[PDB]
RNA sequence: CGGAAGGGCACCACCAGGAGUGGAGCCUGCGGCUUAAUUUGACUCAACACGGGAAACCUCACCCGGCCCGGACACGGACAGGAUUGACAGAUUGAUAGCUCUUUCUCGAUUCCGUGGGUGGUGGUGCAUGGCCGUUCUUAGUUGGUGGAGCGAUUUGUCUGGUUAAUUCCGAUAACGAACGAGACUCUGGCAUGCUAACUAGUUACGCGACCCCGGUCGGCGUAACUUCUUAGAGGGACAAGUGGCGUUCAGCCACCCGAGAUUGAGCAAUAACAGGUCUGUGAUGCCCUUAGAUGUCCGGGGCUGCACGCGCGCUACACUGACUGGCUCAGCGUGUGCCUACCCUACGCCGGCAGGCGCGGGUAACCCGUUGAACCCCAUUCGUGAUGGGGAUCGGGGAUUGCAAUUAUUCCCCAUGAACGAGGAAUUCCCAGUAAGUGCGGGUCAUAAGCUUGCGUUGAUUAAGUCCCUGCCCUUUGUACACA
């Protein structure tokens, strides 16, 4: 059946081989290097990093932004 | 469905703890009334059961505005092969 | 939000907000003692309840 | 000792008996009874069309469910009235004893 | 009870829980040649009676569809344990009970007997049963 | 079946009349004509205030857009080296929908993608069905068994006639005895100074208290008798039973005493049928359609009301048998705090002219609203035949309440505006006693809410106790080359 509008196709996510391994920074040492600070935040602690977007720090699940 | 696993064990675990159960067809009630200390939305119970069902493994009879899940042979083994239990143990409908 | 418009729209009144405890319908409800059943469905079920023509 | 027997029924002649009854039970048992007290019947009357429809002549139902109230007031420690009320229950009607 | 609700109000609660419950055991206990229902709420006990004619068909194996109707009962319509007890008993002269010769007739069409000698099959025992 | 004859019955027929409808204004349901859409079912009685359909959103189908999966299940690449869900700015929109262009964090095999198969559906066919309903018809009609008559299909009973609300009966009679429908039956109204009972009903007497001049008044206060008044149980009572007429002397009809009634009103309802209505009452339901850009469903907007038009049901009037202003005085049916469900009935004390606001209370109700101080009517004024103080359509302005939201005014209040309408053409409707009509009060719908409908009491008649003239339907006789008639 005809229709007005040719449709809006749903969006279709960037899927990406290991996002993870670009989290941390190696050492030749059996030591570390965490990239992104780690929020203390209510529920969502340690293994929970924070966003670095180009403008502002976000915490994924308790949505903790914070301005620059 | 896509659902809460944490929320699937909890109905999984109430079915085997009295082999039969009752469900409102109500898909916008904000929490079951039964189990109120899980937060667990009435559609996630009846898409559950009626999965459940599609492979034979509940018996589905529904009358006015209320869906009734009584428990088969195929849903006992399932049910506590799944849950990881004793295999001693049955539902609330056996014991004399 | 998805969930903050699912069921957004406010419902405490008209006849969109109550509903035929039977058939589940929005069309001649029996109101009346707290029945709250169709007027078809309460027709039908009205002896088991214990309603009689007698007058 | 003042206590209040009650009793609602949809069905009349079932009430009657349990009237009669409790009555009996009171005169064995020795102690003073106030007579069966009839509190005005009541008439739950609904009234819908026929048809499912509304393509007939209008045509209406006139559906009833008459409901009456019985009391007994009886001079009696609890005791010996709630086992004479224990005994000789049918379905039709419903029991309160209300003690103050 | 506190929530005190008028004896009007009472009365049409308790007439369409008898309703749905006849309602709800003619639709589980309908091949099973299921007769009726009856209430008896004495002080502290719901005594809920079923009238059947294959009586040992819906009590089922050493008591598994009782408990699980007992259940659904308690469970559904919001009752205390230990004051809800069923009890199914077999209705005298079936060929009498209109529910259970209707239902009869009905099952027979569906195993596929003949249409005039599935009728006049049940008509012939109604009028030997005495009607 | 007849364009042949005859006989019956009915205020959905007439006669005698009453109220009217048709005329005017508005409310409201149809067609029409507009519209993105104004969704639609029904069209003589048996469609058109009907779908309990009084829709601001929802309801809700219709239409202009935007999220959404609630696609179970078996199978196949894909896969944690992550399939996937959630996402704050910013442009995006209507949206604080992460729907999106563009950010980077979150989640953990329940996703997502093809193959089937399932699903939901106020989508389609009521000319595929069930159920329920309406109609023929609430008219009086329908059928065995033994017996009789015919070779037989069949017929008699079930009839010329009188009578009845009635195929209701008694009469004649090859029929006798019966069954369904009529009746009987259930509820209801009127009667009991007889009976059983009453602090959730009274009364009478009494003691007290208040006021007028021993009495009088009290719904002012309080406890021994009793059941007249109220309540609801059991029996009683009425049967054309008494008398006078008429009649085949029957069935029964008319009048009159006595008596609370000399026909209270409903509920139910046959055999047989209709291509009547409903798939938009159902998780009654065959087949078809659709099934992700949905005919599924949620969300936000409008529409269901649009107005040269023609119909149908109702409301208010056209005034003095009246309008207005005071005062006096009397009802009966009900209903009332909710499952999810939020919203109940209201007395009383202050505030405001009014609609209302705030305060403490009673009530799950013969207990509180309540002795339900209702209207018409009644008594006393002002008006004075003037489209007038008749009538209140249309329109302007302000103020409250309900709601998340009132413009295309939800409703209500206050001032102002003052339309036709001077009793209604053809045609046509309902109705005989506590009836018609006038009058208001409750129930339904209901957050808000009656010009509708379903019940209730108050005031309360004129005319008739007849008929087949009119419109219908029903029977007997007769005729036929008809029998899907």
């Amino acid at each position: 059946k005809s229709y007005t509008t040719p449709k809006k196709n749903k969006h279709k996510r960037k899927k990406v081989k290991l996002a993870v391994l670009k989290y941390y920074k190696v050492d030749e040492n059996g030591k570390i290097s965490r990239l992104r600070r780690e929020c203390p935040s209510d529920e969502c602690g340690a293994g929970v990093f924070m966003a670095s977007h180009f403008d502002r720090h976000y915490c994924g699940k308790c949505c903790l932004t914070y301005c620059f | 469905m896509l659902m809460p696993k944490k929320n699937r064990i909890a109905i999984y675990e109430l079915l085997f703890k009295e082999g039969v159960m009752v469900a409102k067809k109500d898909v916008h009630m904000p929490k079951h009334p039964e189990l109120a200390d899980k937060n667990v939305p009435n559609l996630h119970v009846m898409k559950a059961m009626q999965s459940l069902k599609s492979r034979g493994y509940v018996k589905e009879q529904f009358a006015w505005r209320h869906f009734y899940w009584y428990l088969t042979n195929e849903g006992i083994q399932y049910l506590r092969d799944y849950l990881h239990l004793p295999p001693e143990i049955v539902p609330a409908t056996l014991r004399r | 939000g998805h969930q903050q418009l699912y069921w957004s729209h406010p419902r405490k009144f008209g006849q969109g907000s109550r509903s035929c405890r039977v058939c589940s319908n929005r069309h001649g409800l029996i109101r009346k003692y707290g029945l709250n059943m169709c007027r078809q469905c309460f027709r039908q079920y009205a002896k088991d309840i214990g309603f009689i023509k007698l007058d | 000792h003042r206590i209040r027997i009650t009793l609602t029924s949809r069905n009349v002649k079932s009430l009657e008996k349990v009237c009669a009854d409790l009555i009996r039970g009171a005169k064995e048992k020795n102690l003073k009874v106030k007579g069966p007290v009839r509190m005005p019947t009541k008439t739950l009357r609904i009234t819908t069309r026929k048809t499912p429809c509304g393509e007939g002549s209008k045509t209406w139902d006139r559906f009833q469910m008459r409901i009456h109230k019985r009391l007994i007031d009886l001079h009696s420690p609890s005791e010996i009235v709630k086992q004479i009320t224990s005994i000789s229950i049918e379905p039709g009607v419903e029991v309160e004893v209300t003690i103050a | 009870m506190a929530v005190q609700i008028s004896k009007k109000r009472k009365f049409v609660a308790d007439g369409i829980f008898k309703a749905e419950l006849n309602e709800f055991l003619t639709r589980e206990l309908a091949e099973d040649g299921y007769s009726g229902v009856e209430v008896r709420v004495t002080p502290t006990r719901t005594e809920i009676i079923i009238l059947a004619t294959r009586t040992q068909n819906v009590l089922g194996e050493k008591g598994r569809r009782i408990r699980e109707l007992t259940a659904v009962v308690q469970k559904r319509f919001g009752f205390p344990e230990g004051s809800v007890e069923l009890y199914a008993e077999k209705v005298a002269t079936r060929g009498l009970c209109a529910i259970a010769q209707a239902e009869s007739l009905r099952y027979k069409l569906l195993g596929g007997l003949a249409v005039r000698r599935a009728c006049y099959g049940v008509l012939r025992f109604i009028m030997e049963s005495g009607a």
